[PDB]
């Protein structure tokens, strides 16, 4: 009579054209109540939402009664697989909403924290901006650390009951999905099982990102071991010079980015970095000309000039009315072919730089627009940032800022100053990677019943000191849960993106410039003006979720796996300076040592 | 003098479903068709089968002018050939087509702020349609063995889907006045064949 892939695809059809409408009341409600901050547009957007999430559970308890073995198109399968993730629906009525409630006391004790200084009592700070002012600009011993211990004793403490069971219900959750646990349900993001020849197994992912991570290690040793003699200087005491680096005096909080140590850090210190923002402002430049001329960067490469109604719905600039806006800078796809970038551009050479990085997510939304409505994100959840840092690696080089005239046409470029840029760049790159390995490992292992909960934090700090060469400068006694002092941990969300997402980008950089035939080092390429770089990078953006990752990548780097080397590369000037600068010290870091001991 | 009502078709206040688009037949009367090819508010004049020279040689015994409103992204399946859900399921163009087709977008016209959804498309049909062939029936789309029974439930869907039309979508999905001028010639007489 009929297949079984015919119902689904007329159960798509049907679940289509009422998901376009429905997200993108959705969408649009969102958006009206980010470019406009009311009470009724709370109410709007969570009715207009609500409405959508009803209507996404329904559809996927009927999407689950189609046997999903029984389909032959790879196309339909994404779409219906996607569509019967059951998620938290699988557990019982009374568990469903104890986690939900578990879910949102954690978001609220994380939002709501604060930690409070011991000398003065009344100086409770929220984490932002109160404690991340302090953890990323004070150079006090003392003054980061009751902040990073205040963080973790006030938040962390009240975020381990509810971990201990949040991990409970989270694992039941992804064992009634067939899973071996919530680890393994996070790793599902990265599996493909039906395009032969690029299949990626969830247990693939383990052993793909330690291997990258063994690649890494000189060059981070290098890197911790030049951070290390440089902090010296600002610590000369509470430091080793053998040992490992106390977790508060890192860049930030948790010691996520280092980006925040190139002051006390910098190679040469005399030379600055290039800054385009006054000759902006000199040039008579507003927030039209930068996406204006964002807009020519992806022209030049051969992508899509921004829609009539991009420019017209867009809030490319802050209002002068009295609207309250929230503008972290975000690419919206609404839907129906609506792309907008709501965001404060000021006149400042970052704000020319996330312009790029946003519009190249728009660049990516406008590619698989025309993909069905279940396939329009990247190929997994690290591709479509990835596609995105790209845009700001052309951008930033001082050969674009040349072409643009930004720079004067006689500037020359300074062998020094490619060495701070460099080292600017592998404070956030290279100095993540550890940590985001780190941090996923652990989950993975506590997720996985490989740790017990008596012993979360004896091998959160194991872990710390020999993956990171991070020590704690207090000891913990498994009563606090210091990874939970995160936002991506307390508020459930998958931390490896940002590790794939950073291999990737700079395999796609290498890639697209070889395709540019640029000569010279990867870090001045710039793929502007190379129509050749930008369509086989459109090859696939085009591709949305309709083929695996392992297949999209390989259309653009000619590597079916993640690929470190050309991170290597591109860092490369800056091992071989950091390999130089290390001859007379020690390149490592031994776990005996702490801050603590002595 | 005696001038073709196309100011009452190309300016209809209201422009009826794709599925059941609205049917007049032009005759009795002289047209003029230099406000039609020299105006620059159509998007679309594709015209198949005649050109719109050599015009004032050819006899008509009638003119018929379907209107309907359609997506942007759906233009391009008003053409002989095409495939998609207008195509098969709401307005087929016959493919030994002869006629102009006329689009224009109609955003400020047809979209309103939170949607418009006055106008539907027929989503699901047992067969193709026949060339301008309208189908107006709304019993619920079996797509499994199982009976509906008048009620939509699993497998059970209603054919017809609303367009949500708002300003502010992409240029594609926008709505789309198309005018699909058809000109038939029989063995009447030929009153009308425009000196
Ligand atoms: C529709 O109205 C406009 C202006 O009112 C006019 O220019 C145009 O010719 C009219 N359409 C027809 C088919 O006459
Ligand atoms: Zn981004």
């Amino acid at each position: 009579r009929s297949t079984t892939e015919d119902l689904v695809k007329t159960f798509l059809e049907k679940f289509n054209s009422e998901a376009e409408e429905l997200s993108y009341q959705s969408s649009l409600a969102s958006w009206n109540y980010n470019t406009n901050i009311t009470d009724e547009n709370v109410q709007k957007m969570n009715d207009a939402g609500a409405k959508w999430s009803a209507f996404y559970e329904e559809q996927s308890k009927q999407a689950k009664t189609y046997p999903l073995e029984e389909i032959q198109d790879s196309t339909v399968k994404r779409q219906l697989q996607a569509l019967q993730h059951s998620g938290s629906s699988v557990l019982s009525a009374d568990k469903s909403q104890r986690l939900n409630t578990i879910l949102n006391a954690m978001s609220t004790i994380y939002s709501t924290g604060k930690a409070c200084n011991p000398n003065n009592p009344q100086e409770c700070l929220l984490l932002e901006p109160g404690l991340d002012d302090i953890m990323a600009n004070s150079r006090d011993y003392n003054e980061r650390l009751w902040a990073w211990e205040g963080w973790r004793s006030e938040v962390g403490k009240q975020l381990r009951p509810l971990y201990e069971e949040y991990v409970a219900l989270k694992n039941e959750m992804a064992r009634a999905n067939n899973y071996e646990d919530y680890g393994d349900y996070w790793r599902g993001d990265y599996e493909e099982e039906w395009t032969n020849g690029y299949n990626y197994s969830r247990d693939q992912l383990i052993k793909d990102v330690e291997q990258t991570f063994t690649q890494i290690q000189p060059l981070y040793e290098h890197l911790h071991a030049y951070v290390r003699a440089k902090l010296m200087d600002t610590y000369p005491s509470h430091m080793s010079p053998t040992g490992c680096l106390p977790a508060h005096l890192l860049g930030d909080m948790w010691g996520r980015f280092w980006t925040n140590l190139y002051p006390l850090t910098v190679p040469f210190g005399q030379k600055p970095n290039i800054d385009v923002t006054d000759t902006m402002v000199n040039q008579s430049w507003d927030a039209r000309r930068i996406f204006e001329e964002a807009e020519k960067f992806f022209v030049s490469v051969g992508l899509p000039n921004m829609t009539q109604g991009f420019w017209e719905n867009s809030m490319l600039t802050e209002p002068g009315d009295s609207r309250k806006v929230v503008c972290h800078p975000t690419a919206w796809d609404l839907g129906k072919h609506d792309f907008r970038i709501k965001m404060c551009t000021k006149v400042t050479m970052d704000d020319f730089l996330t312009a790029h990085h946003e519009m190249g997510h728009i660049q990516y939304d406008m590619a698989y627009a025309a993909q069905p409505f279940l396939l329009r994100n990247g190929a997994n959840e690290g591709f479509h940032e990835a596609v995105g840092e790209i845009m700001s690696l052309s951008a930033a080089t001082p050969k674009h800022l040349k072409n643009i005239g930004l720079l004067p046409p006689g500037f020359s470029e300074d062998n020094e100053t490619d060495i701070n840029f460099l080292f600017k760049q592998a404070l956030t790159i290279v100095g993540t990677l550890p940590f985001t390995y780190m941090l996923e490992k652990w989950r993975w292992m506590v997720f996985k019943g490989e740790i017990p909960k008596e012993q979360w934090m004896k091998k959160w700090w194991e872990m710390k000191r020999d993956l990171v060469g991070v020590v704690e400068p207090l000891p913990h006694d498994e009563t606090y849960c210091d990874p939970a002092s995160l936002f991506h941990v307390a508020n459930d969300y998958s931390f490896i993106r940002y590790y794939t997402r950073t291999i990737y980008q700079f395999q796609f950089q290498e890639a697209l410039c070889q395709i540019a035939k640029h000569e010279g080092p990867l870090h001045k390429c710039d793929i502007s003006n190379s129509s050749e770089a930008g369509q086989t990078l459109l090859q696939m953006l085009k591709l949305g979720r309709s083929k695996p990752w392992t297949l999209a990548l390989y259309r653009v780097v000619g590597a079916k796996n993640m690929d470190v080397r050309p991170l290597l590369n591109y860092f490369d000037p800056l091992f071989t300076w950091l390999k130089e600068q290390n001859r007379n010290s020690f390149v490592g870091w031994n776990t005996d040592w702490s801050p603590y001991a002595d | 003098t005696n001038l073709c009502p196309f100011g009452e078709v190309f300016n209809a206040t209201r422009f009826a479903s794709v599925y059941a688009w609205n049917r007049k037949r032009i005759s009795n009367c002289v047209a003029d068709y230099s406000v039609l090819y020299n105006s620059a508010s159509f998007s679309t004049f594709k015209c198949y089968g005649v050109s719109p020279t050599k015009l004032n040689d050819l006899c008509f015994t009638n003119v018929y002018a379907d209107s309907f409103v359609i997506r942007g992204d759906e233009v391009r399946q008003i053409a002989p050939g095409q495939t998609g859900k207008i195509a098969d399921y709401n307005y087929k163009l016959p493919d030994d087509f002869t006629g102009c087709v006329i689009a224009w977008n109609s955003n400020n016209l047809d979209s309103k702020v939170g949607g418009n959804y006055n106008y539907l498309y027929r989503l699901f049909r047992k067969s193709n349609l026949k060339p301008f062939e309208r189908d107006i029936s709304t019993e619920i789309y079996q797509a499994g063995s199982t009976p509906c029974n008048g009620v939509e439930g699993f497998n059970c869907y209603f054919p017809l889907q609303s367009y949500g039309f708002q300003p502010t979508n992409g240029v594609g999905y926008q709505p789309y006045r198309v005018v699909v001028l058809s000109f038939e010639l029989l063995h009447a007489p030929a009153t009308v064949c425009g000196p």
